[PDB]
RNA sequence: AGUUCUCUUUUCUUUGUGAAGGGCAGGGCGCCCUGGAAUGGGUUCGCCCCGAGAGAGGGGCCCGUGCCUUGGAAAGCGUCGCGGUUCCGGCGGCGUCCGGUGAGCUCUCGCUGGCCCUUGAAAAUCCGGGGGAGAGGGUGUAAAUCUCGCGCCGGGCCGUACCCAUAUCCGCAGCAGGUCUCCAAGGUGAACAGCCUCUGGCAUGUUGGAACAAUGUAGGUAAGGGAAGUCGGCAAGCCGGAUCCGUAACUUCGGGAUAAGGAUUGGCUCUAAGGGCUGGCAGCCGACUUAGAACUGGUGCGGACCAGGGGAAUCCGACUGU
RNA sequence: CGCCGUUCCGAAGGGACGGGCGAUGGCCUCCGUUGCCCUCAGCCGAUCGAAAGGGAGUCGGGUUCAGAUCCCCGAAUCCG
């Protein structure tokens, strides 16, 4: 697993051809955006709820999205 | 043992299949004399030596 | 700070198997603060009852399980432990229930 | 019936010993036809198989006794079986004293209650067993400081 | 308390069978097999007793 | 599952001494 | 969850986070720079260190199995409540919390020492360095080149069940024998001793019932005497722990030695001494010890268990070992 | 029949960066392959020998009547 610090590099990682799906996990303190690439499960930890919704709506089209409960 | 060779595991398997009772129809053959498998083996009473 | 706990005996009292007031009195004369069961530590542990729920508030440390320890003790006194069961209803409440018998 | 299998599987599902598996003696027919862990998991949920609690092994007796020993009880001449050195090795007693007394001198030197010249002299005396404990050492340092101060006045 | 068993068929305490305890997410202690401890290079001078710096052991 | 059920069933089973030879195979008649 | 006649804010159970990556603690350095030290200083349990550079500052590096983080709460577990085909990786609610302490035991990492007329593998395999034969392009759509970050494809063959030992192995057998290992709880206690107990396991060891003669086998106890028994104190018995005191001949000066010989030992209630953290003082934390005193019981108290009889001599062999 | 012997009475290397020659190919541009020649080369002992020595790299959860670090879910890694 790899942890991503900035949104910019998460968006790029979602646009890689080997990114299979994005898992959106909501906790009490943060929203974690996990994308499964060929080698690593990259994660973006978001502490702001508003930024999370903005990101969820701007993922590249065609990437399978799964919300986790 | 668990650590086995292919040759040993194969020799053991042939000993496994020989160790069975005779078919019961063998009794009804015309000149038959056999009453039971007289070459049966038990893992405790008699040992294979290998 | 303020620590508040409650006891829910609604099901038995509605069945007329225990009286809240008698239970209420028992707690007053037993609850130990600093190992004293008379004065509730000097009113520090205030005990307020409702129609079928008893609430206990303490401004000092006061274990919730201690209420369970006394509650079960009081039930044995009244020969109810073979029928009623004390379970936690929330993070601050115990309630009395019936074993699933017939 | 013969519930050897159910006892074995229930133990494996419950992750306890076969000695803690309890089978409802009134329902052995229901239990008898549970030949799989899926069915055992159902009987566990239903309540025909339960895990008995651990047998009580209370430390209250020894906790009460240990409190008594901390006050000196049951520690007299008649309650000792290993030698004094085995009960408390001298090396460990020496080790504690040296660390304590060197720690004091190090701090005293850092706080400039003593100079490096008095520290070195006292360090070698500490190694010589001159001072029994912290207090004795601290009093000696006090006595030394006064006599030195008197000499400074006379100079 | 819980008692451990080897996870491999090597039942002897040899130099290639050393382990360490590890609590898992399932809340049990298991054996993890350590790797051997590496050594930094020794100087080519054959004199200095210490090992070289700036190099992975 | 309540652990007092272990005691309840044990004592109930200990009551079979009086009804030897007609013990009900299943007390949970429903189903 | 257990006990609750009385007492017990009580006793018991349980109260997660992998590999790999990153960050940070912590440990280690025979690593660097300033500088120049005797009124020598630094320092450990011991040591040991210094003008071939100590103290004191400021740095660099190695291991980080420790904590956090991505993993990862989604999982697991505890518990209460509902469902279903009901043999569903069923679904929900809450929780999975905070500190302390140790010559403690087990493993491991490291520093430093001692022993040797003993110096305690090799090879596969992988890596660094020195050298500079060469190669690459002529200002670029730059080239040779790259042990950097991603991406793509694959890893064939053989073993793998179970027993592993008072019943799966060898002793003709389900034979009191033999047979290599790992993990290792609470109490007492010097203790992996013995004794009791939790986790786990077992059903008394190839049968049962009723009696309680002799003779046995294995355990015990005996008045008075005390080796008179016998080839011979064989056997049993005395002693036995720990604290304080005391201790001969002889001696190869190391021993003899626990020589020999005495006293003490319970329970209970106190006293004194022995420390850390923070800001000759004040406050807060503490871990087991030692020593002394009173009181006390039908003088019992190493109350079981564990646990040397001793002395004076002669012969032989120095001893340890076989 | 064989035994001794293991580097000892041996012409014991079948390899290579690179260079020169031809012959063939294909994403025939130029690069490959293949054969010959030049050049360079200690290893110096075939082979066997350890399921406890050396030896890269896998862990968590679930799952069976009986198998799981091997199956499934997930997350990694070494080598080529
Ligand atoms: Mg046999
Ligand atoms: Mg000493
Ligand atoms: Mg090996
Ligand atoms: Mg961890
Ligand atoms: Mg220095
Ligand atoms: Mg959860
Ligand atoms: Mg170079
Ligand atoms: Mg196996
Ligand atoms: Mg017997
Ligand atoms: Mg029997
Ligand atoms: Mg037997
Ligand atoms: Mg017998
Ligand atoms: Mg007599
Ligand atoms: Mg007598
Ligand atoms: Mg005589
Ligand atoms: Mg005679
Ligand atoms: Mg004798
Ligand atoms: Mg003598
Ligand atoms: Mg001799
Ligand atoms: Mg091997
Ligand atoms: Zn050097």
């Amino acid at each position: 697993p790899r942890k991503i610090e900035e949104i910019k590099d998460f968006l790029l990682t979602a646009r890689r051809k080997d990114a299979k799906s994005v898992k959106i996990k909501k906790n009490k303190d943060n929203v974690k955006f996990k994308v499964r690439c060929s080698r690593y499960l990259y994660t973006l930890v978001i502490t702001d709820k508003e930024k999370a919704e903005k990101l969820k709506q701007s993922l590249p089209p065609g990437l399978a999205v799964k919300e986790l409960k | 043992s668990s650590h086995k060779t292919f040759r040993i595991k194969r020799f053991l398997a042939k000993k496994q299949k020989q160790n069975r009772p005779i078919p019961q129809w063998i009794w009804m053959k015309t000149g038959n004399k056999i009453r039971y498998n007289s070459k049966r083996r038990h893992w405790r009473r008699t040992k294979l030596g290998l | 700070q303020l620590l508040k706990f409650t006891l829910d005996c609604t099901h038995p009292v509605e069945d007329g198997i225990m009286d809240a007031a008698n239970f209420e009195q028992f707690l007053q004369e037993r609850i130990k603060v600093n190992g004293k069961a008379g004065n509730l530590g000097g009113g520090v542990v205030s005990l307020e009852r409702s129609k079928s729920k008893i609430t206990v508030t303490s401004e000092v440390p006061f274990s919730k399980r201690y209420l369970k320890y006394l509650t079960k003790k009081y039930l044995k006194k009244n020969n109810l432990r073979d029928w009623l069961r004390v379970v936690a209803n929330t993070k601050e409440s115990y309630e009395l229930r019936y074993f699933q018998i017939n | 019936s013969m519930l050897r299998l159910q006892k074995r599987l229930a133990s494996s599902v419950l992750r306890c010993g076969k000695k803690k598996v309890w089978l409802d003696p009134n329902e052995t027919n229901e239990i008898a036809n549970a030949n799989s862990r899926q069915q055992i998991r159902k009987l566990i949920k239903d309540g025909l198989i339960i895990r008995k609690p651990v047998t009580v092994h209370s430390r209250a007796r020894c906790r009460k006794n240990t409190l008594a020993r901390r006050k000196g009880r049951h520690m007299g001449i008649g309650k000792r079986k290993g030698t004094a050195n085995a009960r408390m090795p001298e090396k460990v007693t020496w080790m504690r004293r040296m660390r304590i007394l060197r720690r004091l001198l190090r701090r005293y030197r850092e706080s400039k209650k003593i100079d490096r010249h008095m520290y070195h002299s006292l360090y070698l005396k500490v190694k010589g067993n001159v001072f029994k404990n912290k207090r004795i050492l601290m009093e000696h340092i006090h006595k030394l400081k006064a006599d030195k101060a008197r000499k400074k006045l006379l100079a | 308390v819980q008692r451990l068993t080897y996870r491999r068929r090597l039942s002897y305490n040899t130099a290639s069978n050393k382990t360490r305890l590890s609590r898992t997410p399932g809340n049990r202690i298991v054996y993890l097999y350590t790797k051997k401890v590496g050594k930094a290079p020794k100087s080519a001078c054959g004199v200095c007793p210490g090992r070289l710096r700036g190099v992975r052991a | 599952v309540a652990k007092q059920r272990i005691r309840m069933a044990n004592e109930k089973h200990s009551k079979n001494i009086t009804q030897r030879g007609n013990v009900a195979k299943t007390s949970r008649n429903a189903p």
